[PDB]
Formats: C-alpha cells, sequence, structure tokens
C-alpha cells in the first residue's frame, strides 16, 4: 500500500538541528565585521602618536620609552637641584 | 515492471535511514512489495481457462 507522507514535511530537521543556534550567531557576527580596522596606534596624535607608534605599539616591548621616561624624572629633580642650589 | 518500482523503493529505504519518521512508511513499502510479489506468483499460477478439448 501507498508509502506514507511524513518524509514530505521537513520542519524538524531544519529547525531541529543544533548548528541553527550557531548559524544565527555567525550570520550576525560575521557579515557585520569590518574585514580591516582603522589604525592600531594613534592615541596622543600631535607628533606623540609618533611616540606611541615607536614605543607603545604591540610591535615592540623595547625598553626605549622606559629609558626616556626615567631620564625625564632624572631631568626633573636634577634641574630642581640646580634650582634649589 | 516491478524492477523500476523496486529500485526506487529500496533506494528510498536507504534514504529513509537519513531521517526518522519512517516508522510505518517502510511498512507501507513492505506491503507494496508483498502484493507486487503476489501478482507475480499469480501470473505464474495461471492455466488458460478452457479445457484442452483436443486431447481431453
Amino acid at each position: 500500500v501507498s508509502t506514507l507522507i511524513p518524509p514530505k514535511v521537513v520542519s524538524s530537521k531544519n529547525i531541529g538541528s543544533a548548528p541553527n543556534a550557531k548559524r544565527i550567531a555567525n550570520v550576525v557576527h560575521f557579515y557585520k565585521s569590518l574585514p580591516q580596522g582603522p589604525a592600531p596606534a594613534i592615541k596622543a596624535n600631535t607628533r606623540l602618536a609618533r611616540y606611541k607608534a615607536k614605543y607603545f605599539d604591540g610591535d615592540n616591548a623595547s625598553g626605549k620609552p622606559l629609558w626616556h621616561f626615567a631620564l625625564g624624572i632624572i631631568a626633573f629633580g636634577y634641574s630642581m637641584e640646580y634650582y634649589f642650589h | 515492471a516491478k524492477s523500476a518500482a523496486n529500485k526506487l523503493d529500496w533506494a528510498k529505504v536507504i534514504s529513509s535511514l537519513r531521517i526518522t519518521g519512517s516508522t510505518a512508511t517502510q511498512l507501507s513499502s513492505f506491503k507494496k512489495r508483498n502484493d507486487e510479489a503476489r501478482r507475480q506468483l499469480l501470473e505464474l499460477q495461471s492455466q488458460p481457462t478452457e479445457v484442452d478439448f483436443s486431447h481431453y
């Protein structure tokens, strides 16, 4: 006798699958993400975004700003030594 | 013939694997196989209706 009609309705393998939850997530997350960004280091732009670019990028952990800032404090109280002299 | 029907039937059984809800769909298919096989033995059983009034 005639083969039954349950297989001709699908709406329980289309909404009844687990990656649907991931699908609706990653259509929003990925589709709505700019493939590229603006600029990594730019804070303090006044030729001191350049200071950030040379020293406070994630492209270096080089000791130069530390040295520079340290030397600043040496310059601060030392000048004041000759101001207090 | 039955063989077109049966290739599509058994192919559909192996498709029915890839879903669940074929609970009595396959049983309908088995019934279709049964009665199809019944007509084939029916056709083999037959003798021409009339007596062989030549010999008999």
